[PDB]
């Protein structure tokens, strides 16, 4: 029962305002240093905010002005209210528990904030022809597609052997490309029919797309 | 500003190893540090805090030393769980509430394997909506650091190319690199020779794989 | 019978934020000069008088407030001002009419690992001028401490790592807050002229 909950995360236009609550059980909010913590994808740890035990509520100036910590006393839930939300806040916020120099100790379970202009759209999917000795490799690219996450298999499934999808890359359009190859006996490209399935919920697009080799 | 560093970035080793990660405080903190574990997905998790005192409920191989501006995080004997990325922050600093390392992701060690390179260039499919996304491939190699040159008509490009690597393989413990070069299809038509230049520990000369657009 | 301020400023202990000591300057004559004046502060702020006109101004009572924080709260040791000190260690009215005095001591007490005490945890805000001594285990979660720490229990001080390399924010510094006091008494405390 010593843990922390938060929830209230998702995807927002830019501009526009989210709250993040994390419910605490096994301790007090009020009576700690409650911090939220943020981590951009494939970055480090960032302070956001703290709220002392007395009430005083400090910010990091890169969310100064636009967030606000604060409290229920009643629930016991610590609260981040983002207001005129920026892309460059797109993180993980953490819900932690400061103790000064005793260390963040107990850590919530962290709530995904995506703040972007990029309208949902779905994944436009590209074959990436075998052509060419040995054993030769094929592959889908998965193409300017908002938002995480995006799920390939091949073969409806029957193909997970020596199959990489590769972690999804934020382009310049604010869309994200994703690569997911496959290797396979050259003696294969003849006989074996390759179909990647690129599953894309948030847009409710699902794809199959026979990779077919080159002359 | 006082800046926090973490040697090295990435770090390789075997289930048994003594590992030590080193982290760099611009100017003297004295042990106003801690040390936490984040694996993919899961929260931080403080290990150490007091750059030396150990957090109820953490293995004791775990240890922090160092006091003012050098300090480290020793396991003693290298466990499965214990492969991990570890960040060093720095308590009560003071414009922050927390300033966090850049993070020591602990990897797992083994023979040195050159990579498997393919290259695909853009299907006619993608070119038909105007874009050409040229895709390298390397696959299956040992260790991450893996260089790839993208050259168009031999010059080499930047800023149109990204870059993404995969978790290190549950079973060969190899990664996997996909670089998309992306550029209009005016562009595309606007050169002929497409090459992807690999360098890497495992490879003797750097591997080129290339196509003629149109070939 | 001049005013004791060598007994504050040039005191060779200083106390721990938390326990802030408060010299009560009565029944003399102070010169604000050879404070204002002379020595070398890192921070010399004045709030509701200025540092220059006390030398011909008389105050029913003066206290002279001495402790030890770190460069980062110094800036914490004024009117309407939040943060561990300010909040639980040593807190000034918004209303505040003094000036406060800070310098750093990194080559005083800073050796090698001197051990001055702050307030970490406490459940409400410090009132103006209030000194919280209490060692009592703070209780962070629901289950009460009973005077033994463990996890959720906590020793409301702690030790600043004063360690000479420290940087700038992190080295000490030493606070003497003089309060001058508006008091409907007889004057004790004034200007040489
Ligand atoms: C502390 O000693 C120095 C030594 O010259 C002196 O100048 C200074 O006035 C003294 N401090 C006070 C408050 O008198």
């Amino acid at each position: 029962e010593v843990q922390l909950v938060e929830s209230g995360g998702g995807l927002i236009q830019p501009g526009g305002s989210l709250r993040l609550s994390c419910a605490a059980s096994g301790l007090t909010v009020s009576s700690n240093y409650m911090s939220w913590v943020r981590q951009a994808p494939g970055k480090g740890l960032e302070w956001v905010s703290v709220i002392y035990s007395g009430g005083s509520t400090f910010y990091a100036d890169s969310v100064k002005g636009r967030f606000t910590i604060s409290r229920d006393n009643s629930k016991n839930t610590l609260y981040l209210q983002m207001n005129s939300l920026r892309a460059e806040d797109t993180a993980v916020y953490y819900c932690a528990r400061d103790l000064d120099v005793y260390g963040l100790d107990v850590w919530g379970q962290g709530t995904t904030v995506t703040v972007s202009s990029a309208s949902t759209k779905g994944p436009s999917v590209f074959p990436l022809a075998p052509s060419s000795g040995g054993t030769a490799a094929l592959g889908c690219l998965v193409k300017d597609y908002f938002p995480e996450p995006v799920t390939v298999s091949w073969n409806s499934g029957a193909l997970t052997s020596g199959v990489h999808t590769f972690p999804a890359v934020l382009q310049s359009s604010g869309l994200y490309s994703l690569s997911s190859v496959v290797t396979v006996p050259s003696s294969s490209l003849g006989t074996q029919t390759y179909i990647c399935n690129v599953n894309h919920k948030p847009s409710n697009t699902k794809v199959d797309k026979k990779v077919e080799p080159k002359s | 500003d006082i800046v926090m560093t973490q040697s090295p970035s990435f770090l390789s080793a075997s289930v048994g190893d003594r590992v030590t990660i080193t982290c760099r405080a611009s100017q003297g903190i004295s042990s106003y540090l801690a040390w936490y574990q984040q694996k993919p997905g899961k929260a931080p998790k403080l290990l150490i805090y007091a750059a030396s005192t150990l957090q109820s409920g953490v293995p004791s191989r775990f240890s922090g030393s160092g006091s003012g501006t050098e300090f480290t995080l020793t396991i003693s004997s290298l466990q499965p769980e214990d492969f991990a990325t570890y960040y060093c922050q720095q308590l009560n600093s003071y414009p922050p509430k927390f300033t966090f390392g850049p993070g020591t992701k602990v990897e797992i060690k083994r023979t040195v394997a050159a990579p498997s390179v393919f290259i695909f260039p853009p299907s006619d499919e993608q070119l038909k909506s105007g874009t050409a996304s040229v895709v390298c491939l390397l696959n299956n190699f040992y260790p991450r650091e893996a260089k790839v040159q993208w050259k168009v008509d031999n010059a080499l490009q930047s800023g149109n190319s990204q870059e993404s690597v995969t978790e290190q393989d549950s079973k060969d413990s190899t990664y996997s690199l996909s670089s998309t070069l992306t550029l209009s299809k005016a562009d595309y038509e606007k050169h002929k020779v497409y090459a992807c230049e690999v360098t890497h520990q495992g490879l003797s000369s750097p591997v080129t794989k290339s196509f003629n657009r149109g070939e | 019978n001049l005013c004791p301020f060598g007994e504050v400023f040039n005191a060779t202990r200083f106390a721990s934020v938390y326990a802030w000591n408060r010299k009560r300057i009565s029944n003399c004559v102070a010169d604000y000069s050879v404070l204002y004046n002379s020595a070398s502060f890192s921070t010399f702020k004045c709030y509701g008088v200025s540092p220059t006109k006390l030398n011909d101004l008389c105050f029913t009572n003066v206290y002279a407030d001495s402790f030890v924080i770190r460069g980062d709260e110094v800036r914490q040791i004024a009117p309407g001002q939040t943060g561990k000190i300010a909040d639980y260690n040593y807190k000034l009215p918004d209303d505040f009419t003094g000036c406060v005095i800070a310098w750093n001591s990194n080559n005083l007490d800073s050796k090698v690992n001197y051990n001055y005490l702050y307030r970490l945890f406490r459940k409400s805000n410090l009132k103006p001028f209030e000194r919280d001594i209490s060692t009592e285990i703070y209780q962070a979660g629901s289950t009460p401490c009973n005077g033994v720490e463990g996890f959720n229990c906590y020793f409301p001080l702690q030790s600043y790592g004063f360690q000479p390399t420290n940087g700038v924010g992190y080295q000490p510094y030493r606070v003497v807050v003089l309060s001058f006091e508006l008091l409907h008494a007889p004057a004790t405390v004034c200007g040489p002229k």
